[PDB]
């Protein structure tokens, strides 16, 4: 029954306790786990490192569109796969 | 019988004539759905209801309601295609406003998630004939919420919670609708529903577990809806309890025919209801908030707290003029009660259906009139008991002033008979003795 | 039906 | 029996008439109870009869209790209301007076002592107290009566305290 307005409210308040963590070097002590913290944040430079994982440039887009734009509409989808 | 024959054919005939009326064309789909909404309202059983439910028929004419968004769009223009779109549309809000009308049906579209889509659609932010289609939107859009969920069962309490968040989802157009300076009755039914909907939904009990997935920031929220609707509830108490009650009274006074009497009958209901439901909003936060009362600091020398001294006066002012207002109007009921049949016979000398009519006209009046008398009646109870308790505790801890000035007003409380016919309607005088034990813990406070 | 919930509270006190 | 009480509910609302159809529905029962136990200690059964008719007058109460004053439509509902608290009082009174004549029947059986040593009012009543076949019953009238205006709260009277502390 939730909305994508009060989707997009929990989840803009979720990724702002994921960037606290990574801003309070909560992870400095492990590169793999602050990667994985950059990676819920939708670091985009992380995700390009991570290529090898995704193996191709649609993976890659899914995980931009739920990491960024988790309430992507169907006309927007050309911009961020182009 | 006619229940037993439509059964009869069984669940053949009912889903021929649902499937019809959801995705025909135009007129057919119109009347499809009148017949509908005509059915289920006769369905004491509610055979065809769940017949409905059960079919999926009912999910997709909910579905259905986020076509007109682009519909409406198109309409806002100054010459409209066709006003097809439009019956369908009133076929259907018709139809779902009868089904809301159920105590089930109304647990029935929460579970199909009716105010969920209204509150995804974006007709409702698009405030500009174009204004009076907006007007006619919220119209159906809001009916069938409020009516539902207040008609709802005791348990489906979220139902508060889904339309205050409806109610959120579009809170600049609320605000610029609760900011219209307009005399319209319309208007005030607006303000009536939506102020009842707030009494029910704003309850700090929502915010406080509404914190599980969306935390710490819907709580923020939640108070700032809740602090803006104090401040307009407040601002109702200047423009319905000040000088300006004569001018929006007046302006009406250019053509009252028996429309204009019901529309300011109804005006005052709104004065009416949309404090009514506040007051009680007033009350059970001060019952279960208890007015701050583990909190030692106090309450008389950000917000300001003299607007509690201002609040007093406007309603103890208001409390008179509404008194006053009552009584004449119970008066006017009355002299429309004296006309008999033989007042119909004197009319003659059709005059028969003349008094149908006027019968109606005087029942209506007979309506709005003891609606009146409810809103006062628990408008003096909630003055008395707040101000009572807030006398309690102010006279530990000005006093001098605000004690001469309330004994002056308490004696020209004078009406001073506090009558007993809305009394001898309703049951025992909860305005006798819990209202006298109100005046010696207040007015020998006064003294 | 609100305002006779509020009179049997009323009554209740 | 959340469910079951709900689902009753909400099908008597489907009925033109809530007020009859509960009152029909209640025929079997009292049949029922008339039968089932045996005919030494009817009483028991009388005292659920009671029970059964001040189960839908508390029901009725609650009805009546939510409809705004002024709509005809529960004057018929508010009649058979009344009908069935004189149904139940009238049951109260059964129970009282045929045990009470029932137990005068089966129980004065011992006895016997005529006059006192004492003028004291106790031993006078003592001594009188099996042997009045009319008085007694006065007193369980009375005594029946006073259980009646016992269970009508007329309840302003915590709020009557309020009305006026102790002050």
């Amino acid at each position: 029954t939730q909305t994508l307005t009060e989707f997009e409210l929990k989840w803009q308040h979720w990724r702002e306790e994921c960037e606290r963590h990574l801003q309070n070097g909560t992870f400095s002590s492990n590169v793999h786990m602050e990667a994985v913290c950059r990676v819920l944040l939708g670091d985009e430079e992380v995700l390009l490192e991570k290529r090898d994982l995704m193996t191709t440039w649609y993976h890659f887009l899914v995980s931009r569109l739920l990491f960024k734009h988790p309430t992507v509409k169907p006309t927007e989808l050309h911009f961020y796969a182009q | 019988d006619n229940l037993s024959i439509f059964e009869s054919y069984g669940t053949a005939l009912m889903e021929v004539v649902c499937r019809d009326a959801c995705d025909g064309h135009d007129i057919g789909r119109m009347l499809a759905l009148a017949l509908l909404d005509r059915i289920v309202s006769v369905d004491r059983q509610q055979q065809w209801l769940l017949y409905l439910s059960n079919s999926g028929y009912l999910k997709v004419l909910v579905d259905s309601l986020a076509e007109d968004d682009v519909v409406l769009r198109n309409l806002l223009t100054p010459q409209p295609p066709l006003l097809k779109a439009l019956y369908i549309y009133e076929s259907k809000m018709a139809f779902l406003t009868r089904v809301a009308k159920s105590s089930q049906g109304a647990i029935e579209l929460l579970r199909s998630g009716v105010i969920v889509r209204l509150a995804q659609c974006q007709v409702y932010d698009m405030r500009p004939a174009p204004v009076e289609r907006y007007r006619q939107i919220l119209l159906p859009a809001l009916q069938i919420c409020q009516l539902i969920l207040t008609s709802s069962t005791a348990q489906h309490l979220q139902a508060a919670g889904q339309v205050l968040q409806f109610l959120v989802a579009h809170s600049d157009t609320i605000q610029a609708i609760l900011r219209s300076q307009e005399g319209s009755l319309g208007s005030l039914q607006e303000l009536a529903l939506l102020t009842g909907i707030i009494s029910k939904a704003a309850l700090p009990g929502v915010l406080n577990e509404l914190d599980i997935g969306l935390n710490d920031g819907s709580m923020m929220e939640l108070q700032g809806h809740i602090g803006r609707f104090q401040r307009q509830c407040l601002a109702l108490l200047n423009r319905f309890g000040g000088s300006d009650r004569l001018r929006q009274l007046s302006l009406q006074d250019d053509s009252s025919r028996l429309d204009g009497v019901s529309k300011k009958d109804d005006m005052e209901l709104a004065m009416q209801q949309i404090c009514s439901n506040v007051m009680e909003y007033c009350q059970a936060l001060m019952i279960q908030n208890s007015p701050s009362f583990q909190q030692t600091v106090c309450l008389f020398t950000l917000p300001s707290l003299g607007v509690v001294i201002h609040l007093l006066k406007q309603s103890a002012n208001n409390f008179f003029t509404y008194y006053d207002i009552h009584r004449q109007s119970v008066g006017k009921l009355q002299n429309v009660e004296q006309l008999p049949p033989d007042e119909i016979k004197e009319l003659c000398q059709s005059t028969t259906q003349k008094y149908g009519l006027a019968r109606r006209r005087l029942v209506k009046l007979i309506n709005s009139r003891a609606k009146l008398l409810s809103l006062c009646s628990y408008i003096i109870e909630t003055c008395l008991y707040i101000l009572w308790r807030h006398l309690e505790y102010y006279l530990l801890h000005q006093d001098v002033d605000t004690l001469l000035r309330e004994g002056a007003n308490s004696f020209g409380e004078s009406l001073q008979k506090r009558l007993l016919d809305i009394e001898s309607l309703y049951c025992k005088v909860r305005s006798r003795h819990s209202f006298i034990q109100a005046l010696v813990r207040r007015i020998r406070g006064l003294l | 039906e609100q305002v006779k919930q509020r009179v049997l509270h009323t009554l209740l006190a | 029996s959340f469910t079951e009480d709900i689902t009753l509910s909400a099908v008597m609302l489907q009925e033109e008439d809530p007020g009859e159809a509960a009152t029909m529905s209640m025929y079997p029962d009292f049949l029922k109870s008339f039968l089932e136990h045996p005919s030494s200690a009817v009483f028991e059964l009388i005292e659920q009869y009671e029970a059964t008719c001040n189960t839908q007058i508390t029901l009725l109460k609650k009805i009546v209790k939510r409809v705004t004053p002024g709509q005809q439509k529960f004057s018929k509902t508010a009649s058979i209301l009344w009908l069935l608290q004189q149904e139940m009082v009238t049951w109260r009174l059964i129970a009282a007076l045929y045990r009470d004549r029932i137990q005068s029947a089966l129980e004065e059986e011992n006895m016997f002592e005529i006059a006192a040593p004492n003028a004291s009012e106790k031993t006078i009543v003592d001594k009188l107290f099996q042997r009045d076949t009319l008085v007694r019953q006065s007193q369980l009238v009375v005594d029946w009566l006073e259980s009646i205006a016992k269970d009508e709260v007329g309840d302003f009277s915590d709020n009557i305290e309020y009305y006026a502390k102790s002050v």
